[PDB]
């Protein structure tokens, strides 16, 4: 019912080739995120959901939006390529939650991390204490099981929603096959 | 003292010895112009200021100077 | 397959670890670091005979996955088919692997020109030229690909080293070392190519730079004390001293293309003397005479006119000639590059410039208050 923005951050690097969680790990994403679009079309209609693939760079493969059709149709061709690079990501997803088409919606993001992170872990603090000073509420999935753990991805998590934020997430997904849709489900069924 | 608008083409660009092909902006001629209807409005709008003198007064302010 | 890792636990010194790795991977689906450390394993064995056999294990691989930069499939198929000692073999299963690899692009044209490096080996004109000549347009807006772009131009630069162009070589060769931005190589070989290039130059149909050549800030530092003779000689190649080259004769008589080569580089000399003599008189003067080409190009009077009749004809300079009273005039020299010095001279034309600019711009402006208020 809360009205809330969010932008779903699938990935689509090279190591989304391997199967370790069920075929093409892009496949186990794909399902996953679907199944997290058409939940938040059922928490309220005004809600929208979008798609930043965490790509080279990026690309914003669909703005904001209560329809969720054009989130799936854009989700297949995404052939997964390059490596990926979490700051810029989450900075351009935040830069689009900004411009809320309904300003009174609450800003938060999700995302579908499964490649190691390349970058130092103070810019990620720094990008920490930025997004929360702009009250943002991220939901890391540690799927894809590079580390499987802190990535030096926990920082990130415990700065966002640091003093009992109750408003950011770290839900970890080990190696094992089975779609994580069955494994999260706070950050989705019930914050 | 100019136009307010620049325009701007995208087109690759070989070098003899920059070597990697990029693309590069390359300036095209502009204008400014406007059909009947903005005339009239324009011109409506422009008492602000206005000093014709199409004579030689115009033809050494507009230019040389 | 794991009974053939199982078994080939031994292959090499050091390597059940690596086998190990290999299994380990095999047995958890992830392709891509396998991908990665195949790149690393392939290159580990000094002869890696087994390669022939391991790359009925990368067949396998590439058939579930079949994907991970199937680039990377195209450059281990490339470095097994360097240990394959023979042709017919190699190039057949090159043509079967493009076939593979069809549906990525930049991948192919690596499969190509490893393809045309194979038959550089024998025979060139039916398939080399056409090789690359085909493969062409895809280079198309998609630039940062180096890692295809470089083996193009080496290839490239290979080909036409042979036949006798030059100058084609020459610029394939700075291309190449261009997409190349990084050295990050070994210094003989940036000295091998250094020399190459600076050859190419010296006889380049079409080349009468010699001058961004010369400053060329990664390949000409490696050759002050080898070979210096070759950037001697550069020098006065951008010099256009006819003397200083001809006094250099006992240096460069040594290389067999400079050998053979004389009138070239005898009249490309000249005519950078000429280009020279066009841009170090003032722009006022710029006016010739046939007696001074003659005592600086070491010709006779006779034969001066169609040194730059031919100058003319071209491209470097525009102008005419006068031979009733034996002068030339020279509108305008080549761009030539600057030094440090030469940008303060231009600098302060140009302060000049704008002082008068300003100066009759008051003139005008107070002149002309009255009206124009």
């Amino acid at each position: 019912m809360v009205l809330e923005s969010t932008m779903v951050c699938v990935d689509n690097s090279e190591y989304m080739r391997n199967g370790d969680f069920l075929p093409t790990r892009l496949q186990a994403q794909q399902d996953a995120v679907n199944i997290v679009c058409h939940s938040k079309t059922r928490s309220n209609p005004e809600n929208n959901v979008g798609l930043i693939t965490l790509a080279n760079d990026c690309e914003v493969l669909t703005t904001l939006t209560p329809d969720t059709g054009r989130i799936l149709s854009k989700l297949h061709t995404v052939q997964p390529k390059g490596k990926i690079t979490f700051c810029t990501g989450i900075r351009v997803a935040h830069l689009a939650l900004k411009h809320r088409q309904g300003k009174n919606h609450k800003m938060r993001i999700i995302a579908f991390v499964g490649s190691p992170v390349e970058d130092n872990e103070k810019d990620l603090v720094k990008l920490a204490k930025r997004l929360k000073k702009e009250k943002v509420n991220v939901d890391i999935i540690n799927f894809g099981e590079e580390e499987v753990n802190t990535e030096k991805l926990t920082a990130f998590v415990n700065t966002l929603n640091g003093k009992d934020g109750t408003g950011s997430h770290l839900v970890t997904v080990p190696p094992g096959p089975s779609l994580a849709d069955a494994l999260i489900s706070s950050p989705i069924l019930a914050g | 003292l100019g136009l307010p608008t620049e325009a701007y083409i995208s087109v690759e660009e070989v070098h003899d010895d920059g070597t990697p092909t990029s693309k590069t902006f390359e300036h095209v001629t502009s204008e400014i112009g406007a059909e009947e209807a903005e005339e009239v409005g324009v011109e409506h709008l422009l008492r602000d200021i206005k000093d014709t003198t199409v004579g030689t007064l115009s033809q050494r302010i507009t230019n040389q100077v | 397959v794991p009974g053939f890792l199982q078994q080939s636990q031994n292959s090499g010194p050091g390597q059940p670890a690596v086998w190990h790795r290999l299994e380990e991977l095999y047995t958890k689906k992830l392709w891509h670091q396998l991908t990665l450390q195949v790149l690393d394993f392939v290159q580990d064995p000094c002869f890696a005979q087994g390669d022939g056999l391991i790359k009925l294990y990368e067949n396998f691989i590439s058939e579930f996955e079949h994907r991970v930069n199937p680039l990377s499939l195209v450059e281990i198929i490339l470095h097994v088919v360097r240990q394959m000692t023979d042709p017919n073999v190699a190039l057949t299963f090159l043509e079967k692997t493009r076939e593979k690899v069809k549906s990525s692009d930049e991948a192919v044209i690596l499969c190509k020109t490893a393809i045309g490096a194979l038959k550089l080996n024998i025979g060139d004109l039916q398939v080399t030229k056409e090789t690359i000549e085909d493969v062409e347009e895809m280079l198309n807006n998609l630039p940062g690909v180096t890692s295809v772009h470089s083996r193009f131009y080496d290839l490239s630069s290979k080909y036409y080293q042979t036949i006798g162009n030059h100058a084609s070589y020459y610029k394939d060769a700075l291309r190449f070392l261009g997409c190349v931005d990084i050295k990050d190589l070994p210094v003989s070989e940036q000295q091998e190519r250094a020399f190459t290039l600076g050859l190419a130059g010296l006889l380049g149909e079409g080349v009468f730079n010699f001058g961004e050549l010369l400053m060329h800030p990664v390949l000409e530092s490696l050759r002050n004390t080898d070979r210096q003779w070759l950037i001697d000689t550069l020098y006065a190649f951008n010099s256009g001293n006819v003397e200083r080259f001809q006094t250099l004769k006992t240096a460069w008589g040594q290389q067999p293309d400079l050998a053979a080569n004389e009138a070239q580089l005898l009249r490309k000399i000249q005519l950078l003397c000429l280009m020279e003599m066009t841009f170090t008189r003032p722009a006022n003067h710029r006016q010739l005479t046939f007696e001074e080409i003659a005592k600086s190009a070491k010709i006779t009077v006779n034969e001066v006119e169609l040194l730059v009749m031919k100058a003319l004809s071209v491209g470097l300079v525009k102008g005419s000639i006068d031979e009733v009273d034996k002068r030339v005039h020279m509108t305008w020299v080549q761009p030539r590059v600057l030094d440090l010095q030469q940008i303060k001279g231009m600098k302060d034309r140009l302060e000049f410039w704008c002082t008068d600019v300003k100066s009759m711009e008051m003139l005008v402006e107070h002149q002309a208050h009255d009206i124009l208020t």
